[PDB]
This record gives structure tokens, C-alpha cells and sequence, in this order.
């Protein structure tokens, strides 16, 4: 047959050469299949070879995908032209620094995961004695807080993230709390320093958009929110004691 | 470039009140607008229930005096919560906000105190 | 070139990679491990693993049924003292992970649940849900986070390695957002860099499986042992190559025609079971190529959807479509619009995995002392003519450890190299990326990409043809000259992923001609590898029970070798 | 010397004003307006009921206005509103574990409601039966 096309606009920036973003646009076939992702390759491969962009997996579980799609935060290979029609505009993943087209400085986002030690503590078991016992009960504890696909979109939900970029952030924050609430971990201790700071659970105001745009229905909202229970819990202790 | 060794801040004090605040007012807030702010000035309210010698016979009484302080107080520090941080959202830079905000707090809160132990 | 000094390298990080880096920190607490990539560890292709992983667990197993599981599985072209080290330490990295906070799916009483995959008898396959490696990759990444001897280099795109008197010493990789060149010197290197699945025009894997580490071991004639065996998943989605796990038949799907004949009982994976029990080795749950194979048969007799089958599962259930099976729900309803609930899956054979990869003895170490290559990229021996599912994960962990422990003692006896000679090698990296700069000629590189893939599909498919390989080998050696007249139009330096791409085309072209090369040469059937002309319709255990080795002269033409399997317990039959 | 240039995007205290979902959660916090009013508006009825029948009855005539009628009930509006988020949004704070299974928010939300209701009729009853 013969296919639409649609005008995307996606914006460009060059740190050799723009003072700032600079904007264009591009004609792209497409059908009711077409991602974003697959019309930034096919730019890429016939419009304009210098268009730089994370990705690989293109199916939703690698988590390098993450730019804004008329300002909102969404992945663009679960993105698809079929619903803009009337207009796209495709923007660097927002609140990080922009480093070159639709590629952002991450490093914030790795400290944070950094700073809160996400990782088995404390549990003195060995592999020759089998493995640690944790019903479905226990694992629905945390289940649902585990599904973080580090891709960065509630970065760019987050006004407070904007307004305060030393904040550790919904998705940091998530996964602490994942580690808390898992019954083989004993460092819920070393972890607290960082969720207590104002720059910790704190600087959150419960604003929910970052829970609205997560791609795996973490609900990092409601890890924070648990964790200024906890953060609080601790605060008590630590003052009544 | 992300610390080691926060100050562990003081926000789970103030998160505290502004909880509790937030859900007294969930409950009770709406039935006391409505008396108060539309049926007492519209008169739509059998006999006396809402007229002074009942008000002030209920006001008088020990449950009264602390419902009156909590129906006051409790709010007042979770509004106050609230405007504190949508200054921040605001981009809206207020001095001392912290004493501002908190400190009319507490001086309400002294207030009304002083008003549920009677003039 | 700005240089830093390492105990050992390690280039990837995905599962193998990382467990490597890991070990490698264990066995060496004072030890400066460099762990290099182009993504961040997070974003490998890892990630995408939904089956499970594979060990030996219930009280009526035994290694002698996972050992004899993948010799079979492989056609024995299997190094059979490699699997039997491979099945005795599953247990124990299965293990290893939970203890490191993997959410392995449980069963009520808190023990690890097991399901089955691969046509493996006894069902042995440990899960996360059908999201398995990603909760893999990711507890493995995590706890890494903990050894500070596990120096980063997140997006480094390593160009080549150092190589002098036959031992390696460091490599060179590009600072992706700096645009600079770095230097790494370390006396053992860990190749973990993936499969080259991205050289067949439609696959199964993310964009950057380019097989960039095979290619580099090819320039230092290092062989890739084995890589005509492409396996081809059977249930991929049409046009995107999703995949959509097995574990959519280890729950008791079925694979239908255009008459919802299941057709897979008429090729000798009959007799048909009923919906409700799914029996190993038989019907959906076959052997992998047979299972692949009979779509073929059925896209002759013209049984195919206009060209799919049906992958039915409706008869599944609401609780255990959404608590086994999430994954595959919502990559149904998105990419094929079909409710795996309400509807039936359209899916066809798609390229997965590539058997073949960097030969290695059971150390791990390559024919260059102190270069190792553990994972995909690798070749230890492990799956022979044809991988069994949910073997690869296991070989990742299992093996990546090996890897770390072994490059650390390696380097750890190394001795000193011609520093002179290393740095020229070292110059000699970057002269070569300025040639391919300045190279011009106006050809489209991603031109070159889609025919690439057109050639592996049409010659390297299946079932195999002297006359259409003939035909890809031909195509191939015509993009290998083509690629020299590739012009790099975009010259910036800040994250230039129009020099990357290019640079993972030319390890493509490579590999695909070993690939295609090795094919043309194996005159026989056996594993994925399919001949249909006269002579070699079936396995021949006289002339080729023998690893396809293939090399790489500097002159560019891709010679093959050949080498003895190694037999200890399961002589062929 | 890099060749970087880290361009950073300014954030405007309008960054609410694009996005509905952010419009809803300036409006969620706006409600704190007529909350601490009302407050303001019960601490001048307590002082006036202490002041005598003559001030109370000047109070009940400040409630009469009716512009302090109009604000009055958009103030019962923003409570209401209030209400609504703050049941929603209380449930997240909560990890419950039932049979295996993570619960909420719906059970909760579902009880936040009825005890509202059922305060409502009570204080509705106390105030005027009587
Ligand atoms: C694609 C796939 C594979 C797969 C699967 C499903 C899909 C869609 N399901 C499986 C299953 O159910 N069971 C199983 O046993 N295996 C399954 N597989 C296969 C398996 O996942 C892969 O074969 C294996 O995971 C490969 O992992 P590995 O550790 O070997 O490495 P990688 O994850 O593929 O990542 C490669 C790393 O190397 C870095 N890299 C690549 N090129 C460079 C260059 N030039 N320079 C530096 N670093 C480089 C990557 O960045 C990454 O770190
Ligand atoms: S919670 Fe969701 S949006 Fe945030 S990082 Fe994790 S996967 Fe991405
Ligand atoms: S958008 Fe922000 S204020 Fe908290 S709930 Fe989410 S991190
Ligand atoms: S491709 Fe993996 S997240 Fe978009």
C-alpha cells in the first residue's frame, strides 16, 4: 500500500557547536506499529546520521530509552506514532543535564542508586547451607518495589527533583526501601543516614506523578511515603532514647 | 559528590503534626463547615441547637474544650505545613520561613489554648 | 592516551562480566579491577531473560540427568569434561544469587520453585516470575556496587585489545561522552561481550549484541569455535523479533496451525498432550530446532497464518497467566495488539542466540595467555550443536566466576611485557580510528546493516542450501569491500553514536562470514545446523563429530580449522 | 580541556501551570488556604463566645455576610476535595501483606470513607437533636 507520514519535531543539541537546543523536523513513515524508537533509527539512517539516543532492548525492560514526548516522561519504544497525529516533540529526558540530542547526564541518578547501598547485608549465611527460606508473604513485602528498570522517568515526573537536584530521588529512594522490607537483609541501619537527610525522603512532597508515569507500576510514590514512616519511626527512637 | 554523612533533619517532627492535621480535617472538617460556615448563618438548624446559650453550654464543657482546641490547632498545623512548601514549589523565597510559618503556628496554637481555658 | 593501571580488565557487564568482576574482587581483596562498557551495566542485553536459569534441585535429580540433558541436547559436539564441571556448580550460583537477594518465585513453604524448560526430563529451571534475568542481572549489578575494588568505566566503548609475544596486557576504549581514547593496561582480560544475534535482519536481542568481542578476538587470531549453530527461537513476534518466552508452553501453551491443527505431533514430537498437562520433550515442549523446523514444514504445506502459527495459551488462566507470565501479557497487548487472555499469539522462528563464540579451554582462557572469554561470546564447549534453554543463564554465573577467579590468578603470575611494543600496539588502536575517520566514500553504513541481515536470514536460516550460503558468503565478501567506502559524515565527539555504529558493523561483516563460512564448510545436519542437499540430510559422526574452528588472516580471507570433542562418559550414539 | 557543554534546563516557578497532573497537585496543596482560614475564622467564634451573647451575635453576623457565605462554601469545597486526595494518597504509607498478596489501596480508601460518614450523621445529630 503506501504509507502516512508524520511530522515529529526532536530536539537537537550539539555541546561542539549550539549556544542551546536547536529544533527540527522530520518526515517519517510509519503504520501502527512504529515506536519512537523505530523512527529515531529510521532518521538516523536516512535524514540525519548525526542523531544520537540511547537504547537496545526495544521492549521495555532495559530502561535506557527515557526522553519526553510532548512533556511528558515516557519511554520511547513503548511510545508509538499512532497517537500523534496531531503533533509529537520529542525532548531530552527532563531535569538532567543535556549532554548531546536525546542523551542526558545519568550520573546524579547512579550516585543516588550508589548512596543507599542496595545490596544483601548483614546475613552471615553461606551457599553450602542451602538457600535463605522467604514465603510468597514475605516477598510480597517488597515485590512490587523491585520491578525498577533504572530508565529515569520519574526523574523528569519529579518538580521536587527540578527544584532541588540534590534529592536522592523516587526511584534511589524505592530501592532502599526495597532492601528494608526484604526479611534476608539486616542493614535497614546503614541506610537511614540517607533516607533521614532533608535531601532523603523529606524533600519529598507527595506531588504522585512519578508513580503515573512509571513504565513497570513500581508505585515509588508509596515507597517514600513508607519510607517517612520508617524515617520517622527511627526519628522517634532516636530522640525518646 | 553526594555526601557521606547527612544531618539527619528535622522534618519527621513537623510531618508529624502535619499527618495527624491532615487527617483530622478529613473526618471532621467537612460536618464542621457546614454547621459553622452554612447552617448556624442560614438558620437551618432545629429550635436552638445553634444558638449562643448552646454553644456556649457545649463550648463550656471538657469535651467541648478539647474539641475545640483539636477542631482549631490540628489543622492550623497542617495548613501551615502545606503553605511552608508550596512556598518552596512556588520558587518563592520567604526568610526565617520555617519561624514564619511554624512560629504563627505555635502562636495560634498558644491562642486558642488560651481561648479552650476561656477569656 | 591517558593511561590508568589495573590488576585485571573485564569487558562487559553483563551477567558474566559482572559475576567475573565480582569473583575476581573476592579472590583478590587488594585487586584494581577495571569493568568496562558501553552501557551501563543495567541496560545489557542480561536484562532481557524471561525463561530461568538452570540447576539441579529436587530430591529425584541428579547431575547425570542435567549432564546427559545438554550432551543430547548439544548433538554431542559438546566437551563433555566442560558440562560436567557446568551441572556440579549450578547449584551452588543459584544459591549464591538467592543469597544475594534474588527474588527467586517461591514455593508456599519458602523453598525456590523450579519449572521446566528446554526438554530437560526432570524440570530444573529456577525463575523470578518470567522476568528472571532481569531480576538476575540487576541483584548481580547490585551487589557489586559493594567491592570498591570494582573500578567503573561506564560508557567505554573498547576499541581493541593490547597484544604482544602472545599475552595480553590492556586495551583501549573510547570515552563515549568525552570522545576521548583511554588506556588500560592489566595483565588478564575477561571478554563478556554477548552474542552477535544483531547480524541476522531479524533477531531476538537488543541493539548493541553487534559481537563486538568476538570480532576483536578474531583480529588477534584468536578462533570462533562453532558458529554456524545460530539457534532460532521458534515463538518470536512477526516484524519486531520479540520474543515470547518458552515458560508461554512450560505453563501449557500450544502451537497451532491455520487449521488450529497443533501440527508439531505429525514431526515426531507426537503424541499430542492435553491442554491441561504439558509433557517434557514432547509437542510445544520439544526440541528446540524440531520445534522450529516444523513451522518450515507447515509454511510448505501452506498451513501458516498470512506468515505465523498461534501460540494459544487462553486456556491458562487469569491467576497464572498474570502471576508466571506478566512479561508476555503486556508485550502481547503492545507490539500484536492481542490479549494472551482473550486471543491467540502470532509468533515465528526468529535468530537467538549464536552457540559459537571465542574458543576456550575449560579455564576459560583463550589460546593468548591471560585473555579469557567466559559468556556468550565465548565458546567453553558448553551447548555443542544446540543450546538448552535456560542453560545459557547458569553458564553466565557459573563460568563467570571461573573467569574472575582464573584471570586473577593469571594476572597475578603474569610478569612484566615490552613496554615499547605495547604502547606502539597501543598507537596503533588510534591510527586506526583516525583512518576510519578520515575514510570517505559516501556509502550508507546502515545500508549495509539491512543487507547484512537480509544475507544471514537468507542464507545462515533454518534449513541450509550449499547454493544460497554460497550465496551469503558472496554477498558478505561484496559488504566487506562495500564497508571501506563507508564515509563517518558525522565528526563530533560528545557521544558520536554514528562512529559506534559504524565500528559494530565491521565486527558484524566479520563474524557473519565465520558464521557463514562455517556453514558452507559443515557438510552435515546436526543442532541448528540443517542441510537439505544430497549427502548431508543427517549427522555424520565419522567426518564431523569435530568443533568448526574459523580464523581471520590480516589479508581478510576466513579460514577454518577443525579440533576433537572431547568424550568422558556419553560416547555418541 | 573537554568538549562538553552540560547544557542545563531552567526550571520556572510556572513549572506547574504545563501539566494537569502537576495543576491537580497545586490545587491538592491549595486546599490548605481555606483550611487555615476556617481555623482563623473558629479561633474568632471562640473569642467572641467568651465576649458575651453581644459578640457572639455579632460573629453570627460576620457568617451571614454573604460574601463570608460564598467563602464559607468554597471552603466546604476545598475540604471536600481535601478529603477525596487525602484518602487516596494516606493507603501508600501502608505495606500489608494478606494471604501472600500486597492489598490496598481500596480497602482502606473504602474505610477512610465510611468513618467520615459515619462521623458526619454523629456530630450532624449531637448539634441538632438536641
Ligand atoms: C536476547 C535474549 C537472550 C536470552 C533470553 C531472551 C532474550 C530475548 N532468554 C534466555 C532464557 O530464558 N534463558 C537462558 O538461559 N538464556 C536466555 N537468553 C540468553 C542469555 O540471556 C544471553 O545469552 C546472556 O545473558 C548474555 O549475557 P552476557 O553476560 O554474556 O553479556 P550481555 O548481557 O549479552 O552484555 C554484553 C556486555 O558487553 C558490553 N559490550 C558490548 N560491546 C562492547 C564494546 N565494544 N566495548 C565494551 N563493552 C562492550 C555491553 O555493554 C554489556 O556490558
Ligand atoms: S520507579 Fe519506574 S520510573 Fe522510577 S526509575 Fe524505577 S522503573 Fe523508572
Ligand atoms: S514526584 Fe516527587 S515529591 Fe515524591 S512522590 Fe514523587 S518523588
Ligand atoms: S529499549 Fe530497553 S528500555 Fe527502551
Amino acid at each position: 500500500a503506501e504509507m502516512k507520514n508524520l511530522k515529529i519535531e526532536v530536539v537537537r543539541y550539539n555541546p561542539e557547536v549550539d549556544t542551546a537546543p536547536h529544533s527540527a523536523f522530520y518526515e517519517v513513515p510509519y503504520d501502527a506499529t512504529t515506536s519512537l524508537l523505530d523512527a529515531l533509527g529510521y532518521i538516523k539512517d536516512n535524514l540525519a546520521p548525526d542523531l544520537s539516543y540511547r537504547w537496545s532492548c526495544r521492549m521495555a525492560i532495559c530502561g535506557s530509552c527515557g526522553m519526553m514526548v510532548n512533556n511528558v516522561p515516557k519511554l520511547a519504544c513503548k511510545t508509538f506514532l499512532r497517537d500523534y497525529t496531531d503533533g509529537m516533540k520529542v525532548e531530552a529526558l527532563a531535569n538532567f543535564p543535556i549532554e548531546r540530542d536525546l542523551v542526558v547526564d545519568m550520573t546524579h541518578f547512579i550516585e543516588s542508586l550508589e548512596a543507599i547501598k542496595p545490596y544483601i547485608i548483614g546475613n552471615s549465611r553461606t551457599a553450602d547451607q542451602g538457600t535463605n527460606i522467604q514465603t510468597p508473604a514475605q516477598m510480597a513485602k517488597y515485590h512490587q518495589f523491585s520491578g525498577c528498570i533504572n530508565c529515569g522517568l520519574c526523574y523528569a515526573a519529579c518538580p521536587q527533583f527540578g527544584l532541588n537536584p540534590e534529592f536522592i530521588g523516587p526511584a534511589a529512594i524505592t530501592l532502599a526501601h526495597r532492601y528494608n522490607e526484604d526479611s534476608r537483609d539486616h542493614g535497614k541501619k546503614e541506610r537511614m543516614a540517607q533516607l533521614n537527610s532533608q535531601n532523603g525522603v523529606w524533600s519529598c512532597t507527595f506531588v504522585g506523578y512519578c508513580s503515573e508515569v512509571c513504565p513497570k507500576h513500581v508505585d515509588p510514590a508509596a515507597a517514600i511515603q513508607q519510607g517517612k514512616v520508617e524515617s520517622s519511626k527511627d526519628f522517634l527512637i532516636a530522640t525518646l532514647k | 559528590m553526594i555526601n557521606p554523612n547527612p544531618k539527619r533533619s528535622d522534618e519527621p517532627v513537623f510531618w508529624g503534626l502535619f499527618g495527624a492535621g491532615g487527617m483530622w480535617s478529613a473526618i471532621i472538617a467537612p460536618v464542621m463547615i457546614l454547621l459553622v460556615g452554612i447552617l448556624l448563618p442560614l438558620g437551618l438548624f432545629p429550635g436552638d441547637a445553634l444558638s449562643y446559650e448552646r454553644v456556649l453550654a457545649f463550648a463550656q464543657s471538657f469535651i467541648g474544650r478539647v474539641f475545640l482546641f483539636l477542631m482549631i490547632v490540628l489543622p492550623l498545623w497542617c495548613g501551615l505545613h502545606r503553605m511552608h512548601h508550596a512556598m518552596h514549589d512556588l520558587k518563592i523565597h520567604v526568610p526565617a520561613g520555617k519561624w514564619v510559618f511554624y512560629g504563627l503556628a505555635a502562636i495560634l496554637t498558644v491562642v486558642t489554648l488560651i481561648g479552650v481555658v476561656t477569656i | 592516551m591517558q593511561t590508568f593501571q589495573a590488576d585485571l580488565a573485564i569487558v562487559g557487564a553483563g551477567g558474566a562480566g559482572l559475576r567475573a568482576a565480582i569473583a575476581a574482587a573476592q579472590a583478590n581483596p587488594n585487586a584494581k579491577i577495571a569493568l568496562i562498557s558501553k552501557v551501563y551495566p543495567m541496560r545489557s542485553h542480561t536484562v532481557a531473560a524471561e525463561g530461568g536459569s538452570a540447576a539441579v534441585a529436587q530430591d529425584h535429580d541428579s547431575f547425570e540427568y542435567h549432564f546427559h540433558d545438554t550432551v543430547a541436547g548439544g548433538d554431542w559436539l559438546c566437551e563433555q569434561d566442560v558440562v560436567d564441571y557446568f551441572v556440579h556448580h549450578c547449584p551452588t550460583e543459584m544459591t549464591q544469587l538467592e543469597l544475594w537477594g534474588c527474588p527467586w518465585s517461591r514455593r508456599p513453604d519458602g523453598s525456590v520453585n523450579v519449572r521446566r524448560f528446554g526438554g530437560m526430563k526432570i524440570e530444573r529451571t529456577w525463575f523470578a516470575a518470567d522476568k528472571t534475568g532481569f531480576h538476575m542481572l540487576h541483584t548481580l549489578f547490585q551487589t557489586s556496587l559493594q567491592f570498591p575494588q570494582i573500578q567503573r568505566f561506564d560508557e567505554h566503548f573498547v576499541l581493541d585489545i593490547l597484544v604482544d609475544d602472545g599475552h595480553v596486557r590492556g586495551l583501549v576504549a573510547m570515552n563515549m561522552m568525552e570522545g576521548t581514547l583511554v588506556q588500560i593496561r592489566a595483565n588478564a582480560v575477561v571478554m563478556a561481550t554477548g552474542g552477535a544475534g544483531r547480524v541476522y535482519r531479524y533477531n531476538t536481542n537488543g541493539g548493541i549484541v553487534t559481537g563486538d568481542g568476538m570480532g576483536m578476538a578474531l583480529s588477534h587470531g584468536v578462533p570462533l569455535r562453532d558458529m554456524e549453530f545460530v539457534q532460532y527461537h521458534p515463538t518470536g513476534l512477526p516484524g519486531s523479533g520479540i520474543l515470547m518466552t518458552e515458560g508461554c508452553r512450560g505453563e501449557g501453551g500450544i502451537l497451532v496451525n491455520k487449521n488450529g491443527y497443533r501440527y508439531l505431533q505429525d514431526y515426531g514430537m507426537g503424541p499430542e498432550t492435553p491442554l491441561g498437562e504439558p509433557k517434557n520433550k514432547y509437542m510445544e515442549l520439544g526440541p528446540r530446532d524440531k520445534v522450529s523446523q516444523a513451522f518450515w514444514h507447515e509454511w510448505r504445506k501452506g498451513n501458516t497464518i498470512s506468515d505465523v502459527v498461534y501460540l494459544d495459551l487462553r486456556h491458562l488462566g487469569e491467576k497464572k497467566l498474570h502471576e508466571r507470565l506478566p512479561f508476555i501479557c503486556e508485550l502481547a497487548k503492545a507490539y500484536v495488539g492481542v490479549d494472551p487472555v482473550k486471543e491467540p499469539i502470532p509468533v515465528r522462528p526468529t535468530a537467538h542466540y549464536t552457540m559459537g563464540g571465542i574458543e576456550t579451554d575449560q579455564n576459560c582462557e583463550t589460546r593468548i595467555k591471560g585473555l579469557f572469554a567466559v559468556g556468550e561470546c565465548s565458546s567453553v564447549g558448553l551447548h555443542g550443536a544446540n543450546r538448552l534453554g535456560s542453560n545459557s543463564l547458569a553458564e553466565l554465573v557459573v563460568f563467570g566466576r571461573l573467569a574472575g577467579e582464573q584471570a586473577t590468578e593469571r594476572a597475578a603470575t603474569a610478569g612484566n611485557g615490552n613496554e615499547a611494543a605495547i604502547e606502539a600496539q597501543a598507537a596503533g588502536v588510534e591510527q586506526r580510528l583516525k583512518d576510519l575517520v578520515n575514510q570517505d566514500g559516501g556509502e550508507n553504513w546502515a545500508k549495509i546493516r539491512d543487507e547484512m541481515g537480509l544475507a544471514m536470514e537468507e542464507g545462515c536460516g533454518i534449513y541450509r542450501t550449499p547454493e544460497l550460503m554460497q550465496k551469503t558468503i558472496d554477498k558478505l565478501a561484496e559488504l566487506q569491500e562495500r564497508f571501506k567506502r563507508v564515509r563517518i559524515t558525522d565528526t563530533s565527539s560528545v557521544f558520536n553514536t554514528d562512529l559506534l555504529y559504524t565500528i559494530e558493523l565491521g565486527h558484524g561483516l566479520n563474524v557473519a562470514e565465520c558464521m557463514a563460512h562455517s556453514a558452507m564448510a559443515r557438510k552435515e545436519s546436526r543442532g541448528a545446523h540443517q542441510r537439505l542437499d544430497e549427502g548431508c540430510t543427517e549427522r555424520d559422526d565419522v567426518n564431523f563429530l569435530k568443533h568448526t574452528l574459523a580464523f581471520r588472516d590480516a589479508d581478510g580471507t576466513t579460514r577454518l580449522e577443525y579440533s576433537d570433542v572431547k568424550i568422558t562418559t556419553l560416547p555418541p550414539a | 580541556t573537554t568538549k562538553r557543554k552540560p547544557y542545563v534546563r531552567p526550571m520556572t516557578s510556572t513549572w506547574w501551570k504545563k501539566l494537569p497532573f502537576y495543576r491537580f497537585y497545586m490545587l491538592r496543596e491549595g486546599t490548605a488556604v481555606p483550611a487555615v482560614w476556617f481555623s482563623i475564622e473558629l479561633i474568632f467564634g471562640l473569642f467572641a463566645l467568651k465576649n458575651g451573647p453581644e459578640a457572639w451575635a455579632g460573629f453570627v453576623d460576620f457568617l451571614q455576610n454573604p460574601v463570608i457565605v460564598i467563602i464559607n462554601l468554597i471552603t466546604l469545597a476545598a475540604a471536600l476535595l481535601h478529603t477525596k486526595t487525602w484518602f487516596e494518597l494516606a493507603p501508600k504509607a501502608a505495606n500489608i501483606i494478606v494471604k501472600d498478596e500486597k492489598m490496598g489501596p481500596e480497602p482502606i480508601i473504602k474505610s477512610l470513607w465510611a468513618v467520615t460518614v459515619v462521623a458526619t450523621i454523629v456530630i450532624l445529630f449531637v448539634a441538632l437533636y438536641w
